[PDB]
């Protein structure tokens, strides 16, 4: 006579898993569901990206003599620099916050 | 798993069979074979990608949203800000455990339910001509020929054919 | 280069459903968790021997 | 589904079975008939509703709440407002969808199981009078009319009465 | 459950067997006896367990809020505050509701599942020496002593030697 065997695979290297009932159980293959990594450079595409360098937005808005570069511009994504810094008369603004926001949105 | 198949009464996986998940290996008067099921190992897949292509889908645009850091202590409005967006990260971190915990014991029961699937399709094909070994091998008592295993394998099994045969040969 | 998903770290892939990089972004993104790592499991139980 | 019964190793349904979702058709000396099995129907049907219920129940009553429209531009505050309520709205988005996903899945799931069971209960029933023929199917090697049947769908087959019979036929 | 064995197949539960989740009733020559199966009993308590881990689990520490409550009548900020605690508990209440329900259906569906998992290995230990009287116990057609139960209990049965007379007794 003769013997059929019914079976399924397996694999070297196995992944943990964690499911309802177990905290660690290997399973053949998996895939990350969370992305941890970045390359590190904000990428010029496929958004209007204005990078600030010495300016605020606000200083830009206001027309500080060193942001006059920005006059007239556009932005989907208007990008803050650390290193950013005020070279005219010594101001405030009342609620700076939302000023910030509606014209960071306007665009 | 649910169904008691993999890592079940069958002992453990083949290392050796790369062409398929699910497969037979036979020992007849020819020699030893074996082969893989491309049916069931493509149930199986199409399950996990259904599943693969719900979750890795498209995400969600947002443009202006909250300031979620703060350079100056603020009070009220800013410990409003922050409990909100903590508050919905906490929730979403919920999410997503939770949905890899569900789909993944899901996963494992499904392949394991495939598995076995396999096993009953072929024990109901083999009729009165064979003996389930509890293995997850059948004893097959008529004399079967590579061709008649393939038989098997492909579904068009004839069981009438060796009946007699092996219905003496079981008693 | 080119990529629909910023945050303050820089560009990130969108391809996965969530991110640990930041609780900040614009664009297209991965829904924000606090967990570095999820697996889901792409096949069955294995079992060497 | 996850048993292999329904669009399984069942080929296909009966649109022509209306008074019940699972049930018996049979050929004997006598003729052809079909009879609808209320119980598992019942099962089926009793399980979909409780989950049904557990869903369609009472809603949440709100009354006075954040407002989630604006005709002026505000800045800090309208942000926050809106991105609550946005919050929320795809928060709730996405318990619903995989509400339903899950829910769908386990109902195909469970329907199945009820008819896999059917089948199960059944074939011990009838003991060693019978054999699988595969396709949802009993083989009966005995003379069996429609009393005989019938006594097979309610439940009170005596196997050791025609068991000789059938022995006699199987082999 | 999903299997049809617990509630099932199986009439019902033995308030007797204090010793185990799973067991043997067993009647022969000798007398009547019980045993349990410790294996499969750990193998729901174990997954039982993991759940009950997985739930039970640290929960998270927070330490400075929002404010909860409220002596004055402010209209905006607090109905802004406000709304969004109702929110999150809204969505918390969700998620422990259906977190129960699923797990719950869960538990029931794989200690039905153990349950069918030791009644199908032995079936299949049994081999041509015994039948399913479709109740949850096997008609074993050979002469089976304590030590031959025994032997079944804990895996060790050779069919073979016993295959002669249970077929004989069996046809
Ligand atoms: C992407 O950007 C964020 C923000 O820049 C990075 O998070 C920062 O990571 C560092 C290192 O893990 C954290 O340092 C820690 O600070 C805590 C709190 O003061 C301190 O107790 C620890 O000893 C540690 O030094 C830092 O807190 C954290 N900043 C924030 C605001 O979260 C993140 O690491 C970056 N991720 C990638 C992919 O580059
Ligand atoms: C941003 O401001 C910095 C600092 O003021 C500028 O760096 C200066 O550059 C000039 C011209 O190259 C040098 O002579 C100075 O020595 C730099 N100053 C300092 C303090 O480092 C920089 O030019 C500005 N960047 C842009 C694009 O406007
Ligand atoms: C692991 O799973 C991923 C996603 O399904 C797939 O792209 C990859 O090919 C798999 N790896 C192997 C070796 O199967
Ligand atoms: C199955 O195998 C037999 C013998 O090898 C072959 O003749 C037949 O064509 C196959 N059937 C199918 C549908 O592939
Ligand atoms: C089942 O069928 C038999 C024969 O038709 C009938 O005599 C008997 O009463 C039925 N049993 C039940 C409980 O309905
Ligand atoms: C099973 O039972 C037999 C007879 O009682 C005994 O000899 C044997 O050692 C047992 N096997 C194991 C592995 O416990």
């Amino acid at each position: 006579g003769a013997t059929l065997c019914l079976g399924h695979h397996a694999v070297p290297n196995g992944t943990l898993v964690k499911t309802i009932t177990n905290d660690q159980i290997e399973v053949t293959n998996a895939t990350e569901l969370v992305q941890s990594s970045s390359t590190g450079k904000i990428c010029n595409n496929p958004h209007r990206i204005l990078d600030g360098i010495n300016c605020t937005l606000i200083d830009a808005l206001l027309g500080d003599p060193h942001c006059d570069g920005f006059q007239n511009e556009k932005w989907d994504l208007f990008v803050e620099r650390s290193k950013a810094f005020s070279n005219c008369y010594p101001y405030d603004v009342p609620d700076y916050a939302s000023l910030r926001s509606l014209v960071a949105s306007s665009g | 798993g649910i169904f008691g198949a993999i890592a079940g009464f069958i002992e453990n996986g083949w290392e050796g069979m790369i062409d398929g998940w699910y497969g037979f290996r036979h020992q007849n008067s020819e020699g030893t074979g074996q082969a893989a099921d491309l049916k069931s190992t493509q149930a199986a897949i199409d399950q996990i990608n259904g599943k693969l292509n719900r979750v890795i889908e498209k995400t969600n645009e947002k443009f202006h949203q909250i300031e979620k850091e703060f350079s100056e202590v603020e009070g009220r409005i800013q410990d409003l800000e922050k409990y909100v967006e903590d508050t919905k990260i906490d929730l979403w971190s919920y999410n997503a455990e939770l949905l890899v915990a569900l789909e993944n014991q899901h996963t494992i029961d499904l392949t394991d339910s495939e598995m076995n699937k396999l096993f009953e399709k072929t024990r109901r094909q083999l009729r009165e001509n064979a003996e389930d070994m509890g293995n997850g091998c059948f004893k097959i008592y008529h004399k079967c020929d590579n061709a008649c295993i393939g038989s098997i394998r492909n579904g068009t099994y004839d069981h009438d054919v060796y009946r007699d045969e092996a219905l003496n040969n079981r008693f | 280069c080119s990529s629909e998903c910023i945050t303050p770290n820089g560009s990130i892939p969108n391809d996965k459903p969530f991110q640990n990089v930041n609780k900040i972004t614009y664009g297209a993104c991965p829904k924000y968790v606090k967990q570095n790592t999820l697996k889901l499991a792409t096949g069955m139980r294995n079992v060497p021997e």
